[PDB]
Order: structure tokens, then C-alpha cells, then sequence
């Protein structure tokens, strides 16, 4: 139950908007892999920061992943 | 971790073995663009250059960079008349130009020729993608010639160029097209940059761009092409550049190819036929518009067009 | 629905707009192999041809087809010495030959040079695939030259060949002419997708080895098949386009030397195969795996070829 | 229900009463890279698979 699970919030704008929830507390690389997204075709944004594949994303963060294509 | 200064990097580029923080990435990006320019002698230092700007991430980033490099970069936007999308792209481009000191030119398809791209497509018998590109190429060249610009710059990047090359090879040109009489030079300063790198620059620079794509190109073949090339890039950093450079350096120079250009009968711009593709397209459109009461029978359209502001 | 008899099709090929039943697919596959053979002048009708066979779905299908087409198809299996894989490869390949009364030539890598591929990898300072591929290329050619075969055939298919072409472009064909010391190399299946070859192998009742050698080409195939899924026929247009419309428009350039060690074709003084084993023996002697007086002595190319 | 051999044997059960086309889409398997075998015959993508059918999905990539 994800409303009670309340994993980290991810906004897919590829380019159309979509909100999903995936587990955080792991490198961005993993969550991008889980979402079936190619890291070379997206830019992950948190707040006002671009994230790299090694960067750690927590359960409370909100990621905006923008399609570069 | 950034290479130069040691702050946390915000862009990691495996294909270059390079990681940079915001500040030094922005500086690197502006410098690499100038390197691509010098390498092909795309622009003479500080000269006038007409930039094609749709408000997209690529064209706005390009306008910014050319501006910061001391070029006289004047934007040219074409209102294609595709509903709310065209309206939003106009506003973003306008806003971009006014928030800086940049001179903007605008050509509105409907106000000029009577029809927008989709209606243009339906009447002409062309795919909307085809009619759009043809209109874009003809008009930006027309403005360049009329306003005395030597060169037009477009924001095409590596993914774009590699996808076009790939599509050619799958279903069987370059960074610089030379200047010809009645035909401005066409250059692509971003052709060594991936889409991710350009978008990263746009975000870090703070540029507000039109995120939504053109409604017509929803399932384009180029998307399929880009996805396959990027699937490779994921596991092989630098493949797209090796691919494009390989064609320009090793294949095309060894490639045997096959016609002189003529002044169009109507508008007088270079073409191989009696009448160029553009006037060939609008002649049909008007003829069928008149024939279907979509246009008054006693009207005539002058080929030449004036850009405003 | 089968396009010949209307019965239930067991194979559907969107890229060709073709669906066939078992019987007529086997017939079409065999006929399309011959078409590719004559169109590219790969083989003379009924000619002797050395066929590389590992036991995999491709090489066994090819051995089967060439036989049916009336060629003197002799198989060459190279025992590579890679654990249970190599043992089962031989067993499968031998079984095929026996049950069809076909001649099988066998070169045991370990018995010939002293080392299987795994140790060949460690001692040569080279990747397993690179060491494996070089040995296979050299030995296949050697046996062909020694046994008076004009042409060698391998089971490389459309996915294989398209991936290689793509790999070329990313990191800057089906018929390679014979040269002195160099047998002709042909790939009769180069227009067949992996699925189509496997379909033939399965429908024919050919028992093959269901596992592969323990890559770049996988990435290449994946990228192309991603295209193929949405644009049926793209791989064939890709490969056929290059070979037929691009490469003939490419400018032509080289003469091959004889290896001073073995007498087989090379660009330099000593071929990559001899230089490899020479290095292997060197590093083997120091590990006391080999007697200090041994020297790699490859069979010199017969002075009459 | 469906034994995956891609190329290593791993069996996983799903639900039939559907075209094979969608089963492969569910399993995320590129139909141009596999061959689906039921009993003693092969299957096409328009072929509907019923329940209690044993499906052997062979990897063509090799
Ligand atoms: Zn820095
Ligand atoms: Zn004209
Ligand atoms: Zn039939
Ligand atoms: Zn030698």
C-alpha cells in the first residue's frame, strides 16, 4: 500500500507528466534502472540540483526526471 | 566530484571522462561550443548570425552561448500556427529575448501566407513534418538573405545528427553547409553535444524553455533511432560521436556521389526545378484553397515576406 | 496462415510479409539458402565445402541445408577445452554427423598446442573471445588449405552480420575471395534472422546445443532488434543497403605475406596466431607448465597450395 | 505454465486465455528474438494460448 508505504516521489516528464513512487535510500542509478529509464536520455533534478548516477536519493526527496529527447 | 575545483559535480560525462559542477560545466560548455565553431570555421568572430529559435531547450541554449561568445546573434522565430503549442513557443521565445537584450525577428505563417503548417499540409498533400521543415528552411534562408546575414545557425545536436545518419543507413550533409548565391550558410555549433548535455546546460543556466514537444512529431522514426543509439551509448560511452565522426572522416570522403541550382521562376531562390519546392507547395495550396472556398478566388500571393521587430 | 496451402502457419515473418506451415517453411528456407548461394557465387553446384560446426543451432542448420542442396559438406569441429561446454559441443556435433552419415573433422585445441581456451586466455594476455576467435579463424583456414577445400562456410546469420556492420560504424561481408594460403569464406545464412534459423532448426528436428560460450555484439544485436521490432525488415535493409548500394561506391585500396613461422597469410613478418602461441609457451615455461626445451612448431603450409 | 530458456532454464507461471503477443509483451520479451514452442509445434504472435498450456520460450539470440 503506497499511500501508507509513502516511498519517494518521482515526477516523470517524458515529456507528458506522471507521478510514481519508488523506494529511495539507494543510488539514483538503481531507481532509474527500476523505472526502465536510460540515464543517457534523462536529467534527474532534485530541488535546484542536477543529480548524478552515484548520488544518493532518500525516501523524502522529490525527483523531477526530464526527458532530454 | 568536479574535475577543476572539487565541488560536487552536477554533470557526469562518461563519454568524455569528465565531471563538472554548475559553474565550471557552464564555462566548459561555452568553450566547447566555440571549439566546434573554430574547428569548422562556422562563424567569423563577432559577425551577424541568424539563429533559429523555437523556444526549445536546444535553440535557447544556443542563443545564449552564441551571445556570450560575442557574436551578433539575432533570433528568428516562425509562428507555425499549431494551436496552443505555437502560442506557448512564441511566448517563451519572446520572453527569452526580452529578459536579455537580444534582437528577435518573427514570421507568422498564417499572417504571411494565409495558412498554418497543418492546414498547409492537408492542402498540399505533404506530411505535416515535411511541410513544416520545408517552410522552416525556406523562410529562415529568405530572412537571412533579405537582412544580409551570411550564416544561419540551428541547435541540432549529436543525437539529432546521429539519428539522421542512422536512419539513412537503415532506409537507404554535415555540420557546415556552404554559402551560395541567394543561399545563406547553415551551421550547427551543437553537433558534438548529446541532448542530455544541452538540456543540462539549459537547466543549470536557468533558461525557461518550452518543455512540450511538437504535437505532430509524436511517434517519429528519429525517436526510434535515438533510442537504439542511446541504448548503445549507455553501455559504450562516446559511441554516438565515434559514429558521426567516422562517417565524416572515413566513409563520406571515400564515397562516390552523383546538378547546378537555378533561380526559382517565382521567388528566385536556388532550386533544381523550374519552381522551388516551397512555391511548388503553396501554388497547390492556394489553387485547392480557392477550389474549396477556403480562399477568395480574386487574390494573389506575393512570394516575398517581411519579418517584424 | 500459410501462403502456399492455407493451413496453419508455424512461422510468421512480418519483415517479408510471409507466413508458412512447417513443410513449406523448410522448403522455403532451403530454397532461399540456394538463392543466396548462387546470387553471390559462394559455391559451385556440388562442390566440396568445409563447414565450421560447433553444435549450435546455426552451424548445424547450415550443415543440414548444404547437404540437402547436394554439396559435399564436410564439417570441422574444434574442441576448445572449455569445461563441460566444450565436451557437450563435441558430443552434440558428433551425434549430428553420425545420425546423418556426414564426415566430421575434429581438431582438439589442447592436444594440438597444449592448452584449451581458458588457459590460452590467461597465458596470452588476451581476452577469451579474442583468443578463441583467432584460434578458430586460423585452424579452420589451415584445415581447409591442407585438405584441398576451396571454400569455407560458416553459419553467421543476419543478426550476426548486421551487428558486425553496426559495430564497424560505431567503432571506426558474406563473401570473402580466396587468396594464396587463404580459403574462400562464405556465409549462406547472412539474410536469415536468428529467429528464422532457429525456427528451421526446431522444425527440422535438429538437436543442437542450447547454451553459448561463457559482449559487444549483444549490445549491437539488441539495438538493432529494438529497431526491428518497430520497423520490420530494417536489419535486412541495413545490411543489404550497405553491401549493395554503399560499399560498391567506396573507393578501393595491399598484398598478403607468408608467415615466416608457418607460411600462412599475414600482413607482417609473423602472423598473430604464431605470435600468440609463442608468447603462451614463453609464459608457460616460466610457470613450469612446459619443458624448457619445447618450442612452438606449427605445421608449415604445404609447399603446394 | 511458461518455462523461460533465455538461454538458461527458468520457469515462471502466468495466465493464458490471451494472444501470445501480449504474453510476451507482459514478460517484456522482444518477439523477434525468441521462439515460443508448445508441444510439438511452434507458435505465432496471433496464436491464442489457453490455460494449462506449457510454453517453452527459446532464446534465438546465439
Ligand atoms: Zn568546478
Ligand atoms: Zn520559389
Ligand atoms: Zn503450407
Ligand atoms: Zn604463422
Amino acid at each position: 500500500l503506497v499511500p501508507r508505504g509513502s516511498h519517494m516521489r518521482v515526477v516523470l516528464r517524458l515529456p507528458e507528466r506522471k507521478e510514481v513512487e519508488v523506494k529511495g535510500n539507494r543510488p539514483l542509478r538503481e531507481v532509474l534502472e527500476e523505472l526502465g529509464l536510460n540515464p543517457e536520455t534523462v536529467v534527474a533534478v532534485r530541488g535546484e540540483e542536477l543529480l548524478t548516477l552515484e548520488d544518493e536519493v532518500r525516501e523524502e526527496d522529490t525527483l523531477e526526471v526530464l526527458s532530454a529527447i | 566530484v568536479c574535475k577543476v575545483c572539487g565541488q560536487k559535480a552536477q554533470v557526469e560525462m562518461r563519454s568524455r571522462g569528465l565531471a563538472l559542477c554548475r559553474e565550471h560545466y557552464l564555462d566548459w560548455f561555452v568553450k566547447e561550443t566555440e571549439r566546434a565553431i573554430r574547428r569548422h570555421r562556422m562563424l567569423l568572430p563577432g559577425e551577424r548570425v541568424l539563429v533559429a529559435v523555437s523556444g526549445g531547450k536546444d535553440s535557447l541554449a544556443l542563443w545564449d552561448v552564441l551571445s556570450r561568445l560575442g557574436y551578433q546573434a539575432v533570433g528568428l522565430h516562425i509562428e507555425l500556427g499549431i494551436g496552443e503549442y505555437s502560442k506557448r513557443s512564441l511566448e517563451v521565445t519572446q520572453a527569452f529575448a526580452r529578459e536579455r537584450g537580444l534582437e528577435l525577428l518573427v514570421v507568422d505563417l498564417k499572417e504571411a501566407y494565409g495558412f498554418g503548417v497543418p492546414e498547409l499540409a492537408r492542402l498540399s498533400g505533404r506530411v505535416a513534418c515535411s511541410a513544416c521543415g520545408l517552410s522552416k528552411r525556406y523562410i529562415i534562408n529568405q530572412v537571412a538573405v533579405e537582412e544580409g546575414f551570411r550564416v544561419v545557425a540551428t541547435g541540432h545536436n549529436l543525437d539529432d545528427e546521429a539519428a539522421v545518419l542512422f536512419g539513412n543507413l537503415l532506409n537507404p550533409q554535415g555540420p557546415v553547409l556552404p554559402e551560395k548565391p541567394g543561399l545563406a550558410a547553415r551551421v550547427k555549433p551543437f553537433y558534438r553535444f548529446s541532448e542530455r548535455e544541452v538540456l543540462s546546460y539549459t537547466l543549470l543556466r536557468g533558461i525557461r524553455y518550452l518543455h512540450e514537444e511538437c504535437p505532430n512529431a509524436k511517434g517519429a522514426k528519429s525517436l526510434l533511432y535515438k533510442e537504439a543509439l542511446n541504448l548503445v551509448e549507455r553501455s559504450m560511452p562516446g559511441a554516438k560521436l565515434r559514429f558521426l565522426d567516422g562517417f565524416l572522416e572515413k566513409i563520406r570522403p571515400r564515397l562516390d556521389v552523383g546538378v547546378a541550382l537555378r533561380e526559382c521562376e517565382r521567388c528566385g531562390y536556388p532550386t533544381t526545378g523550374a519552381v522551388c519546392a516551397f512555391c511548388r507547395m503553396w501554388d497547390a495550396v492556394y489553387r485547392r484553397a480557392k477550389k474549396r472556398k477556403l480562399l477568395p478566388e480574386e487574390v494573389s500571393f506575393r512570394p516575398r515576406v517581411k519579418p517584424l521587430r
